[PDB]
């Protein structure tokens, strides 16, 4: 009623603030997020330093001096290789009738576990769970025993070499071969387990104890690359026990639990569902066989899955499509006015066609040869250097300033070299790199440039005092100017002055 | 920026007077006006600013009855080489038969407040023009 | 020598108390989590690489 470009202004202007609150919130709650998973990846990280260090304690000599000294004649004279589920369930009965649980003794924060160790074999008792599996760890250790020590953030790790395997001991409920007891009588909610060896090496074996791993503690752990680089460090040099152990897990993992949760089934390369898969994938080829049905939705195989991209992204990647290669799959894009169209014609919104060539429909993109002193240039005259590769043969891609206007004074080709593309404004402006120049021509263009870069700075200085005299000469006449109007001076004329005299 | 200050001649009243330069004859279009004045000559182009008087004033409905619905008003020096400039240019438009009048006196002057009123601000103007050298 | 930005770490009183809480005794735990919550963005950068230096440091007695 008043004003409507006023109007429609303030309320692009409320519009503009509310997406700069939102866009503060947002990113106030990333950093939030951002440092509260750092802190508990710290959290983590310190739970493992506590694990090295306990470790570390009970790797002390007179500790394990002591337990063998405890440890009867009949347990001594079994050699490690002979060790088996029998003795290991003999020692652990042993050793829950040897020391019971007394929480009642003192306690003192100034002893160290060393010491507090020391005093529990003296009195034979256990303070707790966790001094109980330090007193067994280190019975075990007495005899020269492979054992680690393992932690859900508590039990051991036995290695047979009879069945070259790791078997897990409880001494708390006399437990020994049995990961679902150590499970079910384990600590707080399991997302990580760490067994620590004696000689300080860090083995995963979350997968072993856990039934719940590949589907959703899978999805709720740390990341796999720092986890994997905080590891490395520690990492068992015995190689070949560690593919063992690998190869354990892929078995026991391979199809046992066998999940028909649909949701347990979205995103999982195991599986390879239905449509839960992503906008891009499509399965290559459509002829797999079914692996199997969950509520009326086929399983497909994972390796016959395939993420497919454009042939222009081909391209940008260095590869090119056969020739006469039908599209494997069709999706929507989202571009400039091409695109746009389909928000003017809703029948044209499902019209829009992009074919996703697969890996095997893609051979590699070969850069063209200059001929004759000529840059190839692609339809649109330009070269696309996405990937050095990319570079044709004969070709120099030059970062020089203003090196296309030397080109040019000395008719040199010059073709700009794109690098990538800029989203920003909402379109995808082009990123170029430099030029793109023939390298017999290369290096006396650079000595023009740089005597072009000489012409900048022989022509620069000059130029500003050219300014400066000018003043100087403009301010000079200024003063005369005035000084001549001092001489001379230092409506009655204009109303009545030619045609007045005589007309009046 | 030039389209800007276009759309608001054409649509803010409170903005009726635009200068224009000699980029106005072809460069761009010229929206419907009436009151034309033409301040700076050529030199002769006795055709270009013919042209651009044309372009400049179209019909204006409401005064089709009157024979003066359009205004142009040529600002020209006494006694100077501007009077043979202009008489040079207007011979085309009087070939067309259009007359021109010669105004020496403006009514209403007098009663109106206009800037350089005493002869020292036009002292002061020509000390300004003449601080503008050959250069401009 | 490895020189790295956790070496004035090393020496921080501060830290130091950290290192010695994580040595031993986890219940002091929240508080320097607390700490980490105040604003330490030097302490999560260089936590991610080269936890050898770290994780000694945290062992020294």
């Amino acid at each position: 009623i008043e004003t409507p470009e006023q109007a429609k202004t303030r309320e692009r202007s409320e519009k503009i603030k509310l997406e700069f609150e939102t866009y503060l919130r947002r990113a106030m709650k990333r950093f939030n997020k951002g440092v509260h998973e750092d802190t508990h990846k710290v959290h983590l990280l310190c739970l493992l330093a506590n694990g090295f260090y306990r470790n570390n304690i009970c790797s002390q000599p007179d500790l394990h001096a002591i337990g063998l000294s405890i440890i009867p004649a009949r347990f001594t004279r079994v050699l490690p290789r002979d060790v088996d589920t029998y003795y290991l369930s003999n020692l652990v009965k042993w050793f829950i009738g040897t020391f019971t649980v007394n929480a009642e003794l003192s306690a003192s924060e100034q002893d160290n576990l060393q010491t507090t160790l020391e005093r529990r074999f003296a009195i034979y008792s256990a303070r707790d769970d966790e001094e109980l599996v330090h007193i067994f760890l280190l019975i075990l250790r007495a005899l020269q025993l492979l054992t680690r020590l393992v932690l859900s953030l508590q039990w051991l790790e036995v290695f047979c070499e009879q069945e070259e395997k790791w078997v897990c001991v409880d001494c708390v409920h006399g437990v020994v071969g049995q990961p679902l007891t150590c499970y079910k009588y384990a600590t707080k909610p399991m997302t990580y387990v760490v067994g620590i060896d004696s000689d300080g090496w860090v083995r995963d074996v979350t997968q072993r104890y856990d039934p719940v791993w590949m589907t959703v503690t899978r999805k709720c752990r740390v990341d796999a690359e720092w986890w994997a680089e905080t590891l490395r460090p520690y990492q068992s040099p015995f190689m070949d026990r560690e593919k063992k152990e690998d190869l354990e897990f892929q078995a026991k993992h391979m199809d046992q639990p066998l999940p028909t949760a649909i949701g347990l089934y979205k995103n999982h390369p195991l599986y390879a569902l239905k449509r839960h898969l992503l906008k891009y994938e499509a399965i290559y080829p459509e002829t797999a066989a079914i692996l199997g049905y969950c509520r009326g939705e086929a399983v497909y195989s994972r390796d016959c899955v395939h993420t497919l991209h454009s042939r222009d992204t081909w391209l940008k990647k260095a590869r090119v499509v056969r020739l006469g290669e039908v599209p494997y799959k069709m999706v929507k894009g989202f571009s400039n006015r091409a695109r746009k169209a389909r928000l003017a014609e809703p029948q044209l919104r499902e019209e829009n066609d992009l074919g996703l060539f697969g890996y095997w429909q893609t051979e590699e993109y070969q850069p063209p040869v200059a001929v004759d002193g000529k840059v190839p240039r692609n339809e649109f005259g330009n070269v696309y250097l996405f990937l050095p590769s990319m570079m044709p043969i004969g070709c120099v891609q030059l970062n020089l300033p203003n090196l296309h206007r030397v080109a040019r004074k000395l008719d040199i080709d010059c073709v700009q070299a794109i690098t990538g593309f800029d989203f920003h404004g909402g379109y995808s402006h082009p990123v170029t790199d430099g030029y793109i120049v023939c390298e017999e021509f290369k290096d006396v263009l650079l000595t023009a440039w740089e005597n072009e870069q000489a012409v900048i700075e022989r022509k620069e200085k000059e130029k500003k005092e050219k300014r400066a005299l000018g003043n100087w000469k403009l301010l000079a006449k200024g003063l005369l100017i005035r000084e001549r109007l001092k001489r001379r001076y230092g409506a009655r004329i204009l109303a009545a002055s030619w045609p007045q005299n005589r007309e009046d | 920026e030039r389209m800007q200050i276009l759309q608001n001649f054409k649509h803010n009243p409170k903005i009726n007077t635009i200068f224009i330069s000699k980029v106005g004859d072809t460069s761009f279009d010229l929206p419907e006006a009436n009151v034309l004045i033409q301040i700076s000559s050529h030199g002769g182009s006795r055709r270009q600013e013919a042209q651009r008087l044309g372009r400049v004033l179209r019909a204006k409905k409401g005064m089709v009855a009157e024979e003066y619905n359009a205004f142009f008003y040529s600002l020209v020096s006494q006694d100077t080489q501007e009077m043979a400039y202009s008489t040079k240019r207007q011979r085309f438009l009087v070939d067309q038969g259009y007359s021109f009048k010669v105004i020496t006196k403006l009514a209403g002057m007098e009663e109106e407040d206009l800037a350089f009123s005493t002869k020292e601000e036009q002292q002061q103007l020509l000390q300004k023009v003449l601080a503008a050298t050959d250069l401009d | 020598s490895g020189g790295h930005p956790l070496e004035f770490l090393r020496n921080q009183p501060q830290f130091q108390q950290m290192r010695q809480i994580i040595q031993q005794n986890p219940s002091l735990l929240p508080a320097l989590l607390q700490q980490i919550g105040r604003e330490n963005p030097q302490l999560l950068q260089q936590i991610s690489q080269h936890q050898e230096h770290f994780i000694q440091m945290l062992n020294e007695p």
